[PDB]
This record gives C-alpha cells, structure tokens and sequence, in this order.
C-alpha cells in the first residue's frame, strides 16, 4: 500500500465510489414493494442509477430493457475505469474481458451452425468481450479454419493449446468442449498472471476470487456432463481447471463422476462446498458464496482486486434488479425476495 | 551478374579455401559427378 | 566408403614414406621431428601396404 | 515527377554508397579470415593426429604400424568431415555473400 | 614497463575473444534452430535453405577463433603491459561485438524463417538483413586485427 | 586515553538513530497496516471501529519504547566528558536491539490486528483472542527495551 | 595516514558520489515506470 | 542483475577482508581512523541536507497517497474535497519539522580554526548533526508515508459515510505522533553539540 | 584547510541541484501531461485550466536553477572544505526537495485533471492539494539559500 | 594485543543479534499463525483459546532470545578479550539465526494446523507435536549458545 | 599538486557524458513519440508533418549536449587543473542528466499527445504548450553548464 | 603468528554455522512437510502418527548439527592455532550447508509423499525409501565434519 | 613463505565445498525425482521400486563428494604448502560444482522420465540411458579431483 | 621469486577447476533440456528412442572437452611454477568452460526443439543433427583455443 496510488490512486477511489452505489438490503426491500415497472424505474431513479431509463418513457419498458441498460452502464463504467488504467492495471483489465471474449466466441460460432443471421446473434453478444474480428467468426465452420484465419491475432490465441481438431467441423456437442477448454486455459493463464505480477494484498484475495471461478466451473462441468454428455474421464479431465481449491484430490473424483452421488461424495470432502448439493438452488449457493467472497475483498484497501469485486457485485446487482423486475411484471411474487444482498 | 560469377565465385571461394590437398579432394568429388552426369541426370 | 579411404591411405602414406626416406626437410628438418628418416619410412610404408590390403579386399565388393 | 521522391532517394543512395565503399573493403577481409582459419585448422589437425604417429622407435612393430593406421583414419575422417564439408561450405557461402552484397550492389 | 602481471590481460583477451563470440553464436544457433525445427515440420523441402542463419552464427564463432589464435601466438612471459592491454582490447572488441551480432542473427533468423515459409519471397530479404547483422561482427574482427597488428610494433 | 577515542560518539548517535528510526518504522507499519483493516470495515458495521483502535494504540506504544531509549542514549552524550568506545559500541547495540525489536513487533501487530479487525465484523467473539495475540506480539518490543535498558546501565 | 591510494579525500568523494548516484538510480527507476493510459486516447 | 551486483560486491568485500586479514595487515581496514580523519563538515552538512531532503520525500509521498485517493473518492462525493485536506496537512507538517530542525542545525555551522579542526568537540558536533539529521529525516519520511496511507483510507471512508472521518482521523493522530517524536529526538541529540570552533 | 579536491563537492552540488530538480520537474510534467492529453479528448474546453500542474513543475525547476546559478558563482580553485560541503548541502537540499515535490505534483496532477472533468468541484480541490506539494520545493530552497549565505564567512 | 579496544564490538553485536533475529522469527511466527487464528475462529469461536498455542510457541522463542541476550549483556566488559567477543558473537548468531528458523517453521506450520484443526478435531495433537519439533530447533540454538557463553571467560588472560 | 596528472579524466568524462546522456534523452524522446506518429499516421496521414514537433523538440536536446561537449572539448589540456576537470564534469552532468529528464518528458508527452490529437484537434496547442515546459528543462541544464564552463578556466593557477 | 589473535573467530563462526544453516534446513523440512500433514489429515486422521516421519527425519538432521556444534564448541580456546579455526569453520560449513540441502530434500519429498500416501497406501514404503536417501545427505556432512574435527588439534603446535 | 599460516584455509574450504555442493545437487536430484515418483504412482504403485533409479543415481553423486572430502581431509596439516591448499580448493570445487550440475540434470531427467514412464513402459530404458550421461558428469568431476589430489603433496617442499 | 610467486598455482587450480565446472554445467543443461523432449515425445512414438539420444551424446562430448583440458592443466601444475603459466592455464580453463557452457545451452535448446518436432516430421532428423553440429563446434573451438594456450604454458618460462 506504499506504491499503490502512483498509477492506481484515482482508479481505486472512483471504484470505491462505484461500490457505494451498490444497493443495500433496504434499497432492495424498497424495490420489492413496487407495483409497476414504471414504479420500479422511479424507485431506481433515487439510487445511483438515476435517469438511465430516461429515453424509454413508460411504453416500450420491458423487463429485458432494464437488464440491457443497467448492464450497459456497468459496461460504460468499466470502460471508463479501464481507459484510465496503465501498465499492469490495464493488462489486469484486459484479462478480465478475455473471459467474456471466450463466451462471445462460443456464442458466435453456434449462431452459424444453426444458420441464424449474423446481425441478431451479435446483439446477444457481450459488449465487454469485444475484439475487432468477432463478426468474422461467421466465415467458417470447422475449428482449424476459424483459428488460423481469425483467432490467431486475437489474445485468445495462446488458449488453443489442447483443442484437438479431428477434422469434424462443428456440432453443438464440441463447441461446449472448446468453450470449457478455452476457459480452462484462460483460468490457468490469469491465475499465473495474478500470482506473477499483481502485488501481494491484491494477490491472495484475487487468487481466492479466481479459484472460486475455477471451482464453480469445475462443478458445473462435472454436473452438466451427466445429462447431455457421454464422455470418458480422460477426456473430461482436460475441461476442469487446475488452479482452484478443488483440483488435486476432488477434480479427480469429479472426472470419474458417473452419477449424481459421484459428484456429491466428491464435494462432501471439500469443506466450504459441502452442503451446496444437498438443499436449495445450487446457482443461488454459488452466487451467494461469490458475493461473500467479493464483500471481504473490499475490506482490503490498497488492492486492484476491488475492480473484480466491484464488477461482479454490480453484475449481481443487475441480476437482482432483473429478477425483481421480472417478478413485478409477470405478477409472480412468491420468490421476489430471492435476491442476494451482502451490501 | 551470373556471367562474372562463373569465375569469381570459385576464385573468391579458393582464396578462403586454399589447399592443394583439400582442393584436389573437392575437385575429385566434383569430377566424379561431371563424368557421371548422364547416370545421375535420369535419377 | 572404406575403399576411398583406403585408396587415399595408399597414396598419401606412400608419399609420406617416400618423403621420410629421402630426408625431406618438411618432415625431418626440425628438432621436434624424428631423427631417423628410414626408421619412420619403414613403419609408414607397412601402413601403406595395410591400406592397400584394405583397398584390394574392399575393391571386390 | 515528385521532387521529394528523387531528393530523398538520392540522399539515401549517397549515404548508402559512401557507407558501403568503407564497409565492403573491410568486409572483403573475410578472404583473409577464413583462409587463416582453414590454414590453422589444417595445421593443428595434422599436429594432433599424424605428428604423433611419426616416430623412429619400434620400426616395423605391429603396434607402431596400427598406431599409424588408426591415426591416419582419424585424420582423414576429420579432414573430410570438417575441413572439406563443414569448412568449404562456409567458404562457399562467404564467397556467395561477397557476390550478393559486395558485388551486386555496385 | 614490462611487469609480471602483464600476460594476465593477454590471457583474458585470448579467452574473451572466443567466449563471447561463442555466446553470441550459441544464441543465434538456439533461436534459429527453434525457428527451423518449428517451420520445417510442415515444410521439409526448405530445410536446407533455412540453415543459413545457423551458418551466419557459426561464422561469428570463427571470427572469435581467429582473433583468439592470433592473440595466443603473441603471448609471452616477458612481454610489455602495452601488449597485454592491446590484446585485452582486441579480445573484447571481437567478443562483445560478435555477441551483439549473434543476438541480431538469432532474432532476425527466427523471425525470418518463421515467416519465410508463408511468403517465399522473404528469403532474399532475410539473407539481406543477416548480411547487415554479420557485418556487425566483421567490424569487430577488423578492429581486433588492426589492434593485434600493433600489439608488438615499437615495444621495449 | 586509548580506551576513549574521539570517534566514539559516532556509535552512540548511531544508537540513538537506530533506536528511533527503526522503532518508529515498526510503529508506523503497525498503525498503517492496521488502520487499513480498521477503515476497511468502515461501512460494514461501523460500530466496531472505536472498539478496534487497540492495535493502533499498541503500535503507538512501540514508538514510546524507542523514545525512552533514544532519550537515555542522548543523555549520556556530551562533548566535554570522556566517552569510551565501549560505551559507544554499547549504545549502538542497545539502539540496534530495540529498533529491530520494535520493528518486528510492529510488523506482527500490523499483520495480526488488521486481519483480526477485518474478520471481527463477522464474529464478535474474536476480540478477546485478537487482544491476546496483540499482547503476545507487543511484548516482543518490551523484550528489546528491557535488553536496551540493562545494556545502557551496563555500558556506562 | 588512512591510506595512500584510498585517502581521506577520495574515499569521501566516493561516498558523496555514491549517495547522489543512489538518488539518481532511484529517480530514474521512478521515471522508467511511467506508462501512458492508452485507452483514454483511442476511439474504440 | 541487481542481485548479481549485490553478490559481487559481497564477494569482493569478503575476498578483500580475508586477503587483508591473512597477510597480517587486517588493521589497515580502519573505520575508526576513517571517522577521525574525514572532515566534520561533511557529516554536518550531509545531516542537514538529508534532514530537509528526507522530510520532504516523506511529506510529498504522503501528499500524493492521500491526494490521489481524495480526488478519486471525491468524484461521487465532492463534499470531502475541503474538509479532508487536514490529511494533506498532517502529512505536510513533517516537512516543516525537518525544515525547522535543519535551520537550527545550520546555526551550529561556523568556520573552525585549522589548529583545532579534528578536535573532540568539532568531531562530536559533526557526528551529532549527521545522525540527528538522519533520525529526523527518516522519521519524518516514515511518518509522512504512514499518515498518507491512513489518510488515503480516511478519504474513502469519508466518502462512504460522513461519520467515519471523525473515527479514522484518530489513526492519523497516532500516525502523526511519530514525526513529532523524531522532532524531539533530533533536538535532544544535537542539544549539547556546540558550534565549529 | 583548502585542499585540491574541495571544489568537487561544490561542482557536484551545482550539478545535482539542477539534475534532481529537472528529474522531478520532468516527472511532474510528463505524468500530469498524460492526464491532460487523456482528459481533453472528450472535453477539450478544460485544456488551459488543467495546465497548472506542468506550470508548478516548471516553477520547481526554476527553484533548482536558482540554486545551481547561486552555487556556481561561489566556486573557486582554492576554496575550503567548508564552502565545498556547504555547497554540497545546498545542492542536496533543493535536489531531494524538487525531486519529491515534482513526483508529488505529477501523481496528484493527472488524478486531479481526471477528476475535474467528471466533477467540476474538484478543480479547487486539486489546486489546493498541489499548492501543498509546490512549497516542498520552497522548503528545500530555504535550506539551500541559507547554506548559500554561509559560503564565504 | 590480546584484549584490544575494539573487542567489545563483537560482543555488542552478538548481544544485539540474539534480540534482532529472534524477535524477527517470533514476529513471523505470531503474525502468520494469528492470521490463521483470526481466519478460522470466524465460524469456530469455541476453538479461540486452543489455537493460541502457535502464538505462545513463537513467544517462547523470543523468551529464548531474551535470556541469552541478557546473559551475554552481563559479561560485556571494557577490557574484554577478543576471544570473548568472538564467543559472544557466535552465541548471539546461534540463538538469533536459529530462532528465526524456528519462527519460520512455527509460522508456516501453525496457520495450516489451525486451519485443519477447525475442520478435524483429531489434528490438534498432530499440530502440537509438529510445533514441538519446530520449537526444538530454537531450543537447540539456545543449548549451543548457553554451552558456548559458559566458555567465554574461562581461561581468558591479558 | 593543483594540476595533477589524473585531472583530464573528469574533463573527458564531462565531455563524454554531455553528449551520451543527451543522446539517451533525445533517443527516448524520438523513440517513444515516434511510435505514436507511426501508429496515428496510418489513419490520418494528412497531419504527419505537424506531429513531428515532439521529435524535433527531442532532437534539440542532443544539440544542447553537442554545444556543451564542443565547449568542454576545446578547454581540455594535458596540464589543466583538477578544478577545471571538476567543473567540466559538473557541466557535463548538468546538461546530460537534465536533458535525459527533458527527453523522457518529451517522449512521454509526445506519445500521449499525438495519439490524442487525432481524436481531438484542439489538443495540439496544449501538446505544444506542455512540450515547451518539457524542453525548458534541458534549456535550464544548458544554462547551468554554460555558467559552469565560463567559470572553468577563469582564475586557475 | 602461527596462532594469531583472530584465530578463534573462524572457530566461533564454525560453531555457530553448524546449528544456523542446519536448523534453517530442518525448519524447511518441518514446515514444508507439516503443511502437507495438516492439509492431508483433515480427511485421513488415522494416518497422523504415520505421516509425521518426514518431520522426525527433518528433526534428526538438527541433532546432527547439534552434535557437531557441541564438539566444535568444546575445542575452542583463546590461544588456539589458526589451523584449528580453519578446520572448525570447515566442519561447521560441512554440516550446515549440507544439512540445509538434506532439509530442502526432506521438505520437498515429504509433502509430496504424505499427500500421495492417502490415495495409495503402498506409497508410504516408497516415501520412506526416498526419504532415507534425502536424509543421508546430512549424515554424509556429519561424517565429513567429524573427520575434520578429529584432525583439528592432533599435531598442532605453538 | 611456500607454506604460510593461512594455507589450510583453502584446503578446509575445499574439503567443505566438496560435500556441500554435491549435497545440494543430490538434494535437487532427490527432491524433483521424489515429487515425480510420489505423483506418478498414486495410480500405478507397481512401478515404485522400478522408478527409484533417479534417486539412486542422484545419491551416488553425493558419495562422489564424500570420497574426495575424506581424501582432502586426510591431507590437511598445519604446516602445509599453499600449493596444497590451492589444489585441495580446486578439487573440492571440481567435484562440487560438477556434481551440482549432474544433480540438476538428474533431477530434471528423473521426474520428466518417471512421469512419462507410467504411460510408455519402454521409456524406462531411455530414462536410464539419459541418466547415465547425466551421472558421468559427476564421475568426470570425481576424476578431475582425484587427479588433482594425487598431486597436492607430490613434490612439495 | 618475482616471475614465479607463491600465489601462482591459484590461477592454475582455478583454470583446472573451471574447465570441468562450466562444461559440466553446459552438458547438464544440454542433457536435461533435451531429455525432457525425449521423455515427452516417447509416450506416443517409442520406436525412435535410440536415435533421439543424439542431443545428449553431443552434449556429453562437451563434458569430455572439459575433462581433457582439466587433465592437461592438472598435469602441468607445479609449486614453483611461473605466474604466466597460471595466467594462461586460467585462460585455457575459461576458454573451454565458458564456451562449452554456451555450446551446451545451444545443444539443449536446439535438441529439445528438434526432438519435439522430429516425432511429427521424419525428415527433420537430418536437419537437427546438422544444426547440433554447428552447436557443438562452438565447444570444439574452445577446445582448440585451450589446446593452443596449453602448448605455451611452460615453453619459454624462466
């Protein structure tokens, strides 16, 4: 914390200011009391969202347009913080967007197998994961002619190290394999970047926030492989990241997990993930643990992990606002308090 | 430039490679290919 | 390839044995050179005959 | 006609030519460098291989003639492998670059 | 005027002439070999066409060898301190310039053989840049030869 | 006097400076690193801040530990009295064994009392253990001050 | 005398010119670590 | 490369010390005669200059630490940008400490006669001003950096909630004890030192 | 009393008084000029009020120039070690102080001109912060101009 | 010639080192283990006083350094032998740079032990046994320095 | 004693360092701010001849070094005083290590400014105004070295 | 001249080094293997007193350092030969900087062995087998230091 | 003069350095090979006593230091020549810093061969064949120091 | 004397040591780095195993180059040898060592990259040998330089 504020003095204090706009529990209860999407817009206008839906005017206001604009101002705030970044900070900001570039690659090359139009499969793409040759993934079908033509000049190029193209072009079954393997190599590279060049207070609390991403992705790969996959464990172990808290003993048992109990008995030996697969919504368990790991990353001051802990908390805020606005527009209020608020 | 090369390139070679023993070995293993250029051409 | 090395072993060692036999000053003429000329020529000429045996034997291959 | 495309080209031609008149007459000294290297390697290979095989003692002995046979074989394979194939190829390529740069730029 | 510690500088000049040129030639051979063995997996016909950066690296070590032999055959016990200083300068002049020439030959050769398989016309440009990179060591050879020609000129 | 040379106050004022600079360095690490953890929980449960100012006070006591020995070394230094080299080496050692003692104790208080205060917003039963570990990490400088006082009284 | 080579004046010129050169190396390592925020200069 | 030089200087010091010690001349590496024969004005002027230099490099250090985060934290909450300037002030007073000690030290800096030049008192007041400049400049350096860090945390906790600045100003008070204690110790060290005579 | 190596310290003090001050002024100009160039691509009418950090960094270098000029008018061949080390102290003081003040003005200035385009109330804030960082060069200039007055007495 | 004037320098830095490096090791052992105590007693409050044994175990290292430094301090003299200064320097290094080692070992063992002992109650006895094997290093350093310091001023002369 | 034998060493180092460190400063100012020209004149090459001002103001620093190197070179002698060598060392360092700073500042400001001047054409005048304050640093170093070098051989014995 | 005054310095820093560099290798072998015990016995606590053999074999080399430090300590004197100081420095370095290597090897092998012996119980006899080779590296240094220390004061004069 | 007082210093440093650096090399070669074994036979523990060959060949190059650090130890006298101390230092360094290289090579080839020999069963012969070339490095250092130590007291006065 | 002082065999012993030390470092790098590629490209292609050991034989020739010059400098050491002899024995040792080190780096890097890609293309086997010949003549040149320096060690010495 003695050399932090040279290049990161202005960057943190604005992100710390962006943290104070996170909605508290009372500001969520005041949103669950709304009756109309217009009343929810006017309730959000008193927060730090104020007049972000001003160009809508009560007629074209749907529950997806709120999720569009509330996330769009997240993305513009992220771009403003990234434009003032330099050196290792700017590289850290780029490494965050690489994981959205991977999702936009895997969403762009499924819109060409199904022959859906290129102008409408790109408005569903993520704005932070934009690289200049992203629309040109609609030129080929197989993996080799999409790597060697487009994805060499991208920063996703070192991540195609284990994607074995056996000259089968593309179905929907192997694009998910390529997606999981790119995200695996990306989690490896970004963990080594955090361990290598990020300073020490923003190292230990970022290795945990990133090992949680690896553990959640390992459990989701090892649990989605039951229903819509029939694969060997030696080919399944190339999809599980090896940086996390869960790797050396439990991802082996998640690799040969043929049943739901093969996952549950594997996650019963790890201490902080046991009980996730017993009761309740599992996705809510992962989002709750994500927010509890992002809350105590703001409590360490001179850290660049506050950017990660801010944008994941602000994404959870946009998800909670989207869930509430979905509840108060479809007139279902049995689970309106299913939001996640640690702030 | 390949019409002054035909003498100067072996001669600038020979200024660097100056020896009657190694030079006769190289001339002999070249004359082996010159005298046998009909069997080696259709090969 | 042993016949090529053996033919050079005939020619070069025969010339070296003749230059030791005639007391040529590029082989005997220095202090560090061997003193007796034909004593070295007698053991280089036998090596020339040994390489001639190798050249005749590998010449029928 | 562009005067900027002729004046800059003639400045580059003048700098390049006046540089190369000095830079090539010192680059032709590789004709002395590789000749010295070939002569000294052919000397210190002879002195290590067959200068050891020349002795007026044990004249006609089987050990003293198998000494000469083995040292001539070790000398000849080293001359052919280094001083012809892996030295004259370097001399060939240096006489080649003396044509490609020092002669085909005038 | 001709002290006892005078051939120390000559021995260091004889060592450093071959040591740093071998370091430069070893960087050039390593970088160019990684280039060749990654570009000739798919294009094996131009394998023997790409060995020219490795030859240009080896000529740097030959340049170091020549200066080290000529400094070796001018050493002596009762030589001057001027002779030792000139031999140290002639060793360093060829060594730390052949090191730089080897760095340049390795970087240019790697970048040229990785891209000369894609474009066949880039070979005559790679040869032309490697000539400028090898003249960098030829200059140190010329400086070392002109120093060593004056190591024992007017020496008492 | 051969036992009291004129360069002996160099090692006494070095003892003063090593007793003050390194002890206030330890006190500053201990107050800054712990104030980071106290201000980190400023929003999440602000009512636990005024109770958590103990690793700042116990860090500030480490500067008093260096202040006492710096006053007691500087009181034994006068240009008119005789001052042995034994006394100067002894003041160097008693400043040097309190400066790094308070430096290590301040590093320990800073590393303990921000992690403890930062985890204390979750569990309110941590406070007795936090104060106990701060006492065990704050007697580290008291040990060095005891050695410095005994060493000052021995060397004069 | 202190020494004949490392005298009283040379050895305290090489302390002044070591302190000044230390401050110079520190300050040049500060200015060498100075990078430009390129994202606030591009169009994107 | 810096570790290579740290090892090389260490090897040269060990080889020189063992060569000087083995040959029976180990007392030629004489630090006491070095202290006796160097000029006291070197130590005095070097202490004054390093006092006022290292107080300012700590004051200016703390000023940017709690200035850049004050301006970053003031974007959303601009009602801190004048109240919270006391965190600039607390890390700025460590420079006026070093200034008013450097002037008091430079008052003890006169021309000594050459017949009594390396005397007891003249050499004492070189040593005292040297280490009492060091112990003030370094203490104000460390105090300025600590007050800057605890003001950078205060500038963000102020923009979080207004009632937190009063609670975290106390940490800046305990951090600014240190420069005043260095101010005291550097005046006690050069308290009995006379002028150069 | 006045040795042959005594004008080394005065000449190197005259050197360092402009060297370290120009290093600090260059950091304060470059780092705060990056903030001016980054700020004034989206809001260019703030260009000539954001110019204050490079002006203050220039004032730092003027403070160093004054000490270098006033030291080099007291150098001589046969000056004492008193004059030499007091010129050395006058150089070191303004050197470290201008270096520190220029680093502080550079790190505060780009953050200030970036916060001034988002919040207009931060212009007075960055000016009032940079005035505290400006006078640190004055705090070394005071010791430099006091040690200059004791040069030949 | 045999009891020189610079002779108490080695004894003085030996008395200093037995506090410096020993308090550095004890500070590492208290800090790194207290991080684990404060990180695991969030959800395990009842184990708060069973987990202090790494911190107490590291404080006994600083007590070991304190004893040897005081016992060296009460043998420093003005007209001291250079042999005595060499022995006191060796006894100071032997406590300091071994208590630093034992403090590193206790600091790295104890946080993992209090992180695993909150999850497994039978790992506490293993943690205590590994901490005994880690503290016995500083105990060995104290044994060497007390056997060494007892030989300073036995047959000293001049 | 006043004019020793090792006295031209400091004068030769002062003649060398004045051109060495100003060539380093001018090289960084040309390099860093020429990368920006070559990056921003692939899209708008019409303003290629006005982005060249960071390169020119960087190259003025090398002329500042050249003037002091010539004026120190024409005052060197075999039997010069040690005072003259100390003053020439100080005048070499005062131009070199200050023009190094000026060239760092010109390179950083020029690379940050020619990249922002293609998006906002009003930033060019601000870039010129910041580069004048960056170039007067080397000008101040030139003033200090000329005032030393006038004092170098004045009343020497 | 043959037994100078600075002669016990090398003996004192050979008595000190044989416990310093030995205990800071024993501390690595204790800490690096104890974080492998505390992370493994949270699921297999019945193997707790079986996986602690790397910590015991890391504690044995500290006893190897202790024996040589005591035997170098009880051969120190005010007027001893400089040969004796050189031999004692050599013995101290031979124990310390080879027990440091043995401790590094025990620390790196031991946590890899105890994390693997809970998946496969037939790897424990392989861990002991690799760990005996890792532990005999300090016994070799003890043999060298005892053969030095037997030569220390054998035929010394003056 | 030929046998000074400081002459056993170099012999004692050689006797220490003969075993110190070979213990470091053997420690590296044992540590990486032990990690490779303990990570390669949690699935196939039948190859446990088969893969012990890198640990044995790393332990042999410490016996290489233990031989020369006894043969140097039994030639250390109080009144020994400085030539003897220089040769004993050269012998200790010749075994030590060569067995350190041999231990680096054995430690890298050992785990690289036992992590791959669990897949291919006939990579074991290649692993032994490369480790012989990695262990003759320490054998060459042993030969050099045994030829030095047979000359340290040959014709000394 | 003056031409042949007492410290003159120091440079000869350092030249006898360095010639085997740095060639053993180079040969060890050339063995390890190019044996990783052998052990990595044999799990899929085990039939080319006795031909991929070219870069470890060509690296072990560098150690023989060091051994020859170390033996020849060892058999030229004497107690009353010239200082010129020790100087150019140090020169021969450095000429073999620091050039065989570079040759070992080049052989290791080239041999790793060549046996990594020679399992894919079988025509690269004649290419990597031709590059390793240029990487091994770098150490052969240092061998020639040291054999020419060693022929002048005691030639016209007094």
């Amino acid at each position: 914390g003695v050399y932090f504020n040279i290049d990161n003095g202005f960057i943190e204090g604005v992100v710390r200011g962006y943290r104070n706009g996170l909605l508290s529990n009372n500001q969520y209860i005041n949103l669950t009391q709304c009756d109309t999407l217009e009343d929810l817009k006017l309730q959000l206008s008193s927060t730090d969202y104020g007049n972000f839906l001003s160009s809508v005017s009560s007629e074209s206001l749907t529950t997806s347009l709120i999720q569009e604009y509330a996330s769009s101002k997240l993305y513009h705030e992220f771009n403003y913080i990234r434009d003032q970044s330099s050196g290792s900070t700017r590289k850290f900001m780029d490494y965050i967007t690489y994981g959205y570039m991977i999702d936009n690659v895997a969403l762009m090359i499924t819109g060409t197998i199904h022959d859906r139009d290129k102008g409408e499969i790109l408005q569903r793409c993520h704005p932070l994961g934009w690289f200049d040759t992203l629309p040109t993934l609609s030129v080929a079908t197989d993996l080799e002619s999409l790597y060697e033509t487009v994805l060499v000049d991208t920063p996703l190029a070192p991540y195609f190290k284990n994607c074995f193209d056996t000259a089968e072009e593309l179905d929907d079954m192997n694009i998910e394999i390529i997606r999981n393997k790119l995200y695996k190599a990306y989690l490896e590279d970004f963990y080594n970047f955090v361990t290598e060049e990020i300073p020490e207070p923003a190292k230990e609390c970022m290795q945990t926030l990133l090992g949680f991403e690896a553990d959640r992705r390992s459990i989701n790969i090892a649990l989605n492989s039951l229903q819509s996959s029939d694969i060997d464990p030696d080919l399944k172990s190339d999809l599980l990241p090896n940086i996390g808290k869960l790797y050396p003993l439990a991802t082996f048992h998640l690799a040969q997990a043929q049943d739901f109990e093969g996952v549950r008995a594997a996650l019963a030996n790890v201490y902080e993930y046991r009980g996730f697969l017993e009761t309740g919504n599992l996705e809510d368990h992962f989002y709750q643990l994500e927010m509890e790991l992002c809350r105590d990353a703001f409590t360490q001051q001179f850290a660049i992990s506050t950017v990660w802990a801010w944008m994941k908390s602000k994404e959870q805020e946009v998800r909670n606002i989207t869930w509430i606005a979905e509840c108060i527009a479809q007139n279902q209020r049995e689970r309106i308090n299913n939001y996640i608020s640690v702030y | 430039a390949g019409l002054a090369t035909v003498v100067t390139f072996p001669f600038m070679f020979a200024i660097m490679f100056g020896d009657m023993g190694h030079g006769f070995i190289l001339f002999l293993m070249a004359l082996f290919l010159v005298l046998n250029e009909r069997k080696f051409g259709a090969m | 390839c042993c016949t090529v090395l053996s033919a050079f072993g005939v020619v070069i060692l025969s010339v070296i044995a003749h230059l030791f036999n005639t007391n040529h000053e590029s082989f005997v003429g220095s202090i560090n050179d061997p003193e007796d000329g034909p004593a070295v020529a007698h053991t280089v000429y036998l090596a020339a005959l040994v390489y001639l045996v190798f050249f005749v034997f590998c010449g029928f291959q | 006609f562009n005067f900027g495309d002729v004046m800059i080209h003639q400045v580059i031609h003048t700098i390049e030519f006046c540089l190369n008149c000095i830079s090539h007459t010192a680059s032709y000294l590789r004709l002395w460098a590789l000749s010295l290297a070939h002569a000294q390697l052919s000397s210190v290979l002879w002195d290590m291989t067959i200068s050891n095989a020349f002795s007026s003692k044990n004249s006609g002995s089987p050990l003293a003639v198998m000494k000469v046979v083995f040292l001539f074989a070790m000398w000849f394979v080293l001359t052919v492998c280094i001083l012809v194939f892996m030295e004259g190829t370097s001399a060939m390529l240096h006489a080649l670059r003396l044509h490609w740069v020092e002669a085909m730029s005038k | 005027l001709c002290p006892v510690y005078a051939p120390f500088f000559g021995a260091i000049g004889c060592a450093s002439a071959i040591i740093f040129t071998s370091l430069g030639a070893a960087y050039g051979t390593a970088k160019s070999g990684v280039g060749i063995c990654a570009t000739c997996v798919l294009r094996p016909d131009l394998l023997f066409k790409n060995i020219v950066p490795v030859i240009m690296a080896g000529i740097i070590a030959i340049y170091g060898l020549v200066v080290s032999v000529l400094v070796c055959y001018s050493l002596g016990q009762k030589q001057a301190l001027y002779t030792g200083f000139i031999q140290l300068g002639a060793g360093l002049s060829v060594g730390l310039s052949g090191l730089a020439a080897g760095f340049a030959i390795g970087i240019v050769g790697d970048a040229g053989v990785r891209g000369s398989s894609q474009q066949p016309r880039l070979f005559v440009g790679m040869i032309l840049i490697l000539i400028f990179a090898e003249v960098l060591g030829l200059y140190g050879l010329i400086v070392a030869l002109l120093l060593n020609s004056r190591a024992t000129q007017d020496v008492v | 006097n051969i036992y009291a040379p004129l360069y002996a106050p160099f090692f006494g004022f070095a003892g003063c400076a090593a007793a003050m600079v390194l002890s206030c360095l330890g006190a500053a690490i201990g107050t800054a690193k712990s104030g980071i953890g106290i201000a980190g929980i400023g929003t999440f449960k602000p009512e636990l801040i005024m109770k958590s100012l103990i690793p700042v006070v116990m860090s500030g006591i480490l500067a008093i530990y260096g202040l006492v020995v710096a006053v007691l070394i500087a009181g034994n230094l006068s240009p008119t009295e005789d001052y042995t080299l034994f006394n100067g080496f002894m003041h160097l050692s008693c400043g040097l064994c309190v400066g790094f003692a308070c430096l290590s104790s301040g590093y320990a208080i800073g590393m303990v009392g921000d992690v403890g205060v930062r985890k204390y917003m979750h569990q309110p039963r941590l406070f007795v253990g936090i104060v106990l570990i701060l006492i065990f990490s704050e007697v580290l400088g008291l040990y060095g001050m005891i050695v410095a006082l005994i060493l000052n009284t021995r060397g004069s | 005398i202190l020494s004949s080579i490392w005298t009283e004046g040379l050895l305290m010129c090489l302390i002044v010119s070591a302190l000044l050169l230390f401050i110079l190396i520190v300050a040049l390592s500060w200015i060498s670590n100075l990078d430009i925020t390129y994202g606030a200069l591009e169009k994107s | 490369f810096s570790h290579f030089l740290y090892y090389l200087v260490l090897i040269v010091v060990i080889v020189y010390g063992l060569y000087k010690l083995f040959t029976g001349h180990g007392s030629d590496i004489n630090f006491g005669k070095f202290l006796l024969r160097t000029s006291p004005y070197m130590w005095a002027n070097l202490g004054i200059a390093l006092c006022v230099g290292l107080s300012v490099v700590g004051a200016a250090w703390g000023i940017f630490i709690t200035g850049s985060s004050m301006i970053g934290a003031g974007v959303r909450a601009p009602r801190i940008t004048t109240k919270n300037l006391i965190s600039i002030i607390f890390c700025e007073v460590v420079a006026i400490y070093g200034l008013i000690i450097a002037i008091v030290f430079s008052s003890k800096l006169t021309v000594a006669t050459a017949e009594n030049m390396y005397s007891k008192s003249n050499l004492y007041t070189g040593y005292s001003l040297f280490w009492a400049g060091i112990t003030v400049g370094a203490s104000n350096l460390i105090c300025g950096i600590a007050v800057g860090i605890t003001g950078a945390t205060a500038a963000i906790s102020d923009a979080a909630d207004s009632a937190l600045f009063v609670k975290i100003l106390v940490i800046e008070i305990f951090g600014s004890i240190l420069g005043l204690l260095g101010l005291i110790v550097g005046l006690l060290m050069a308290g009995k030192a006379s002028e150069f005579q």
